[PDB]
């Protein structure tokens, strides 16, 4: 649960293989894992849908970051094919990846770098940067000016 | 006005009232560090006032 909680480091599911396997083996707790695999196809749908759901979820986590993990490298670190990464992109176009950048030339993607209107976006960055510099500059200024009063 | 008259009124203002009330009122129309709301409207020239520029046209 805490690994599914937030800020998911891209982790190996082979580490989850022994977790789910002994999660079938032990009858100490959560005995109906064999009931999760109860139907011949349904637990397989839960399983491929499960690996699918986390392998989309972590992409939505690193999609917050603009750090550009360069998905041709990511498909190599994931040890999975880029064709099912195109299938992952078919899950992304219905998962609304619609604000992104792909390449005919490269295979590296960008989740950002919009058209960037300077009357909107660099407007906004310049606004909160300048203003927060001004008023954060304002407060501890007079506050430390009150702190030096107590040394007298 | 019969049986009932009036008297003139003048004032007095010393320089502490003058400059205290004056910088009090200019400061009541100015900002704290005073550089604060400048870039705000400089960049509302890019966000808001462009609409008022088109409506002006």
């Amino acid at each position: 649960l805490l690994k599914l909680f937030t800020t998911m480091e891209l982790m190996r599911w082979s580490t989850l293989v022994e977790d789910y396997g002994m999660e079938l083996r032990k009858g100490s707790l959560e005995s109906p894992a064999t009931d999760v695999f109860g139907s011949t196809e349904e637990g397989e749908k839960r399983w491929k849908d499960l690996k699918n759901r986390v392998v989309e979820h972590n992409i939505r986590i690193m999609a917050k970051y603009y750090t550009r993990i360069t998905m041709k490298r990511m498909a190599q670190l994931l040890d999975l094919s880029v064709d099912e990464s195109e299938a992952f992109l078919s899950n992304l176009v219905v998962n609304k990846t619609i604000f992104a950048k792909v390449d005919r030339l490269a295979g590296i993607i960008n989740f950002q770098r919009p058209k960037d209107p300077n009357n909107l976006l660099n407007d906004w960055s310049q606004k909160l940067n300048s203003l927060m510099s001004l008023v954060n500059k304002t407060t501890h200024l007079i506050a430390k000016e009150e702190m030096i009063h107590n040394l007298q | 006005n019969r049986h009932y008259y009036s008297i003139t009124i003048n004032y007095r203002k010393n320089e502490l009232e003058q400059k205290m009330l004056l910088n009090l009122h200019k400061k009541s129309w100015m900002e704290g560090l005073t550089l604060q709301d400048y870039s705000e409207h400089c960049k509302h020239n890019e966000s808001v006032v462009k609409e008022m520029l088109e409506l002006a046209k």
